[PDB]
C-alpha cells in the first residue's frame, strides 16, 4: 500500500547539507579504477526488480559498495509498493567513463544516479523522498532527468 | 581498427548543442590509417541501442559539435573511429545535458 510523502523539491538535498560533510556521505576517499586495490570492495548488483540502464555494456553501474547495494535494494522494493507496475532503474553506479566532477562519489562506487521505469519525471520528486527513507546517507534532486544517491565509507 | 577514440571533455554549448573533444592512439590499431570517427549520441531517457543518431568527422580533428539537440535535455554519447575496414569498438560512453 503506497504511501503519502513529502516530495523533494528540484535541487534539493537531504540532509540539509553538503554532501561530502560527515552528516552526509563524508568526504572523497579516492578514485577506483579497475586496477586499484579497493576495486575488489565493490560487489555488482545483480536484483531481478532493478532496471541498470548499461549504456556502457561493461556493466559497470551494478557495481557499488555493500551499503549503498542495501541502500538500493531495499528502496526497489520501496518503488514498487508506491506504483504497482513501476520499477526502479540505475542510470549511473560506479563510473569509470569520467564525466564526473573530479572526486565524485560515482568514482567509489559509493553513488547512484536514478530515476523510474517510465521516466515520468512527475514522480522524481517522490522518489526521492523514498531515497532518504530508504538509508541513503545523501539524496539529491541533481537534474530534470535524475535523482542523486549516495552512502558514507 | 579494433581499440576505439577515448572522449575526454564533453559539455554544453548552449540549449541544443554539445561540444566534445577525444584522443586517440595507433600501434594498439598498428598504426592503421584512420578515414574519420562516428559520432553516437542519443537522448538519456532511452536504453535502447538502435536510438542512437550518428555523426561523421574526418580523422584530422580531435573535437566536434553535435547540433539540433533538445533544450535542457540529457545524452548519451559514445564514439568510434573507422577505414575501408569497418568501425573500430567504442569509445567510452558520456553522459552530458544541454542548457535549461
Ligand atoms: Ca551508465
Ligand atoms: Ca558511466
Ligand atoms: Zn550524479
Amino acid at each position: 500500500p503506497p504511501r503519502k510523502l513529502v516530495p523533494l523539491a528540484y535541487k534539493q538535498f537531504s540532509p540539509n547539507v553538503p554532501e561530502k560533510t560527515l552528516g552526509a556521505s563524508g568526504r572523497y576517499e579516492g578514485k577506483i579504477a579497475r586496477s586499484s586495490e579497493r576495486f575488489k570492495e565493490l560487489t555488482p548488483n545483480y536484483n531481478p526488480d532493478i532496471i541498470f540502464k548499461d549504456e556502457e555494456n561493461t556493466g559497470a553501474d551494478r557495481l557499488m559498495t555493500q551499503r549503498c547495494k542495501d541502500r538500493l535494494n531495499s528502496l526497489a522494493i520501496s518503488v514498487m509498493n508506491q506504483w504497482p507496475g513501476v520499477k526502479l532503474r540505475v542510470t549511473e553506479g560506479w563510473d569509470e567513463d569520467g564525466h564526473h566532477s573530479e572526486e565524485s562519489l560515482h568514482y567509489e562506487g559509493r553513488a547512484v544516479d536514478i530515476t523510474t521505469s517510465d521516466r515520468d519525471r512527475n514522480k522524481y520528486g517522490l522518489l526521492a523522498r523514498l531515497a532518504v527513507e530508504a538509508g541513503f546517507d545523501w539524496v539529491y534532486y541533481e537534474s530534470k532527468a535524475h535523482v542523486h544517491c549516495s552512502v558514507k565509507s | 581498427p579494433v581499440a576505439g577514440p577515448y572522449i575526454t571533455f564533453t559539455d554544453a554549448v548552449n540549449e541544443t548543442t554539445i561540444m566534445l573533444k577525444w584522443m586517440y592512439i595507433p600501434a594498439s590499431n598498428n598504426n592503421t590509417p584512420i578515414h574519420g570517427f562516428y559520432i553516437y549520441y542519443r537522448p538519456t531517457d532511452s536504453d535502447n541501442d538502435s536510438d542512437y543518431k550518428k555523426d561523421m568527422v574526418e580523422g584530422d580533428k580531435y573535437w566536434h559539435s553535435i547540433s539540433h539537440l533538445q533544450p535542457e535535455t540529457s545524452y548519451d554519447i559514445k564514439m568510434q573511429c573507422f577505414n575501408e575496414g569497418g568501425e573500430s569498438e567504442f569509445s567510452n560512453v558520456m553522459i552530458c545535458e544541454t542548457k535549461a
